C-alpha cells in the first residue's frame, strides 16, 4: 500500500483583471482533500474531504496564511516571467506548480516532486536527487542560476523529506478507511448492429476507483491494436470512473472474442464475452 | 500541508 | 500556446428511457483554463448546470466536469457546447446513449 500527496497550484492573469487569481488544491492518494481560492469572498483553505474536518482552527489559519504567501510569490514570479520572455501587456498568462511526495508501502519517502510550468509548458523542475534543477528554456536559465545561487533546492528538499512526509503520515492516519479502499470494476459487453454482416462489441468497465485501468480484446490470444476503439477514462461524477473499448466483429463469428479488464482492485484480471 | 516557496522566479 | 478541449458527453448510470439520471460533459486537455461550457436539451440551454472547480493534470492541461439532472427519452437530443479560445467557433457534441 503506497501513498502520495500533491499540491497543485495555479496563478492566472487575464488582460484586464488587475491582479492574478491564485488557486491551490491538495491531494492525498490522488484525491482532493484541501483547496484554496483567492476569488472566494473570504479566501481560506477549506476541507474537501470529511476526514479533514478533524483539523482544528489553527491548522486552517496557518495554511491560509501560507496560501497568502504563495499568492504573493506567484504574483511576483508572473511579473518576472513576463519580462524574461519579453511579453507585452495585454495577454493572459499562467504559472503552475506541482509539489509533493511519494511513499512506499513501508511509508518511507520514495521520491519528492517540485515542478513548475509557464503558459502550460515545463519551465523548471527539481531533479529526483532533490539537489539539481532542470530548465530547458533559454529564458528559464535566469531562474535556474538565481535558485542555484540562493540554495533554493536544499530548502525544498527539507520541505519534501520532512514536512511533506510527516504531514502525509498524519493525514493517512486521520482518514484510514477513506483512502485504504479501491472499488473493483463491474464489466459487461454490449452489442450494436453495424454495416452488413458486422457488429460492434463494446466492453464496459463501470464503478471503479482509482481511475487507472486497462481494457483489451483478444481473438483467442491475440491482442488488438488494430483500430480497436476506446474512450478516455472519465468520472461517473459520484467518485468512480467509466471506460469502454469496442471492436468490429463478423456477425456470427462473434463468440471468438474475449475482453479483459486490468485493475488494481481486482483479485485478478477479468475475462468477459458476449 | 503544501510548500512554502523560496526565491521567486 | 492553446490546447483544444477534448469533449465527452455521457450519462452517470446506464440510460433507461424515463429513468432519472445524470448527464456529464467531461472537457479535458485544454489551455488556457478560461472556458465556457453549456449543456443543451433539444438545442435549448439547460438552466442549472453544475460545474466542477478548476483542476489540472500532471501534463499541466486543465479539465472540468459539467453535469446535470436529466431524464432520457426516445426523442430528446442532449448536447454539450464548449467555447474556448483555441477554437474559432463553439464546438457541439451530441449525447450518444451507446457511448
Amino acid at each position: 500500500g503506497p501513498h502520495s500527496m500533491r499540491y497543485f497550484e495555479t496563478a492566472v492573469s487575464r488582460p484586464g483583471l488587475e491582479e492574478p487569481r491564485y488557486i491551490s488544491v491538495g491531494y492525498v492518494d490522488n484525491k482532493e482533500f484541501v483547496r484554496f481560492d483567492s476569488d472566494a469572498e473570504n479566501p481560506r483553505y477549506e476541507p474537501r474531504a470529511p476526514w479533514m474536518e478533524q483539523e482544528g482552527p489553527e491548522y486552517w489559519e496557518r495554511e491560509t496564511q501560507k496560501a497568502k504567501g504563495q499568492e504573493q510569490w506567484f504574483r511576483v514570479s508572473l511579473r518576472n516571467l513576463l519580462g524574461y520572455y519579453n511579453q507585452s501587456a495585454g495577454g493572459s498568462h499562467t504559472l503552475q506548480q506541482m509539489s509533493g511526495c511519494d511513499l512506499g508501502s513501508d511509508w518511507r519517502l520514495l521520491r519528492g516532486y517540485l515542478q513548475f510550468a509557464y503558459e502550460g509548458r515545463d519551465y523548471i523542475a527539481l531533479n529526483e536527487d532533490l539537489k539539481t534543477w532542470t530548465a530547458a528554456d533559454m529564458a528559464a536559465q535566469i531562474t535556474r542560476r538565481k535558485w542555484e545561487q540562493s540554495g533554493a533546492a536544499e530548502h525544498y528538499k527539507a520541505y519534501l523529506e520532512g514536512e511533506c512526509v510527516e504531514w502525509l503520515h498524519r493525514y493517512l492516519k486521520n482518514g484510514n478507511a477513506t483512502l485504504l479502499r479501491t472499488d473493483s470494476p463491474k464489466a459487461h459487453v454490449t452489442h450494436h448492429p453495424r454495416s452488413k454482416g458486422e457488429v460492434t462489441l463494446r466492453c464496459w468497465a463501470l464503478g471503479f476507483y482509482p481511475a487507472d485501468i486497462t481494457l483489451t480484446w483478444q481473438l483467442n490470444g491475440e491482442e488488438l491494436t488494430q483500430d480497436m476503439e476506446l474512450v478516455e477514462t472519465r468520472p461517473a461524477g459520484d467518485g468512480t470512473f467509466q471506460k469502454w473499448a469496442s471492436v468490429v466483429v463478423p456477425l456470427g463469428k462473434e463468440q471468438n472474442y474475449t475482453c479483459r479488464v486490468y485493475h488494481e482492485g481486482l483479485p485478478e484480471p477479468l475475462t468477459l464475452r458476449w | 500541508k503544501g510548500p512554502s516557496n523560496f526565491a521567486t522566479m | 500556446i492553446q490546447k483544444t478541449p477534448q469533449i465527452q458527453v455521457y450519462s452517470r448510470h446506464p440510460p433507461e428511457n424515463g429513468k432519472p439520471n445524470i448527464l456529464n460533459c467531461y472537457v479535458t486537455q485544454f489551455h488556457p483554463p478560461h472556458i465556457e461550457i453549456q449543456m443543451l436539451k433539444n438545442g435549448k440551454k439547460i438552466p442549472k448546470v453544475e460545474m466542477s472547480d478548476m483542476s489540472f493534470s500532471k501534463d499541466w492541461s486543465f479539465y472540468i466536469l459539467a453535469h446535470t439532472e436529466f431524464t432520457p427519452t426516445e426523442t430528446d437530443t442532449y448536447a454539450c457546447r464548449v467555447k474556448h479560445d483555441s477554437m474559432a467557433e463553439p464546438k457541439t457534441v451530441y449525447w450518444d446513449r451507446d457511448m
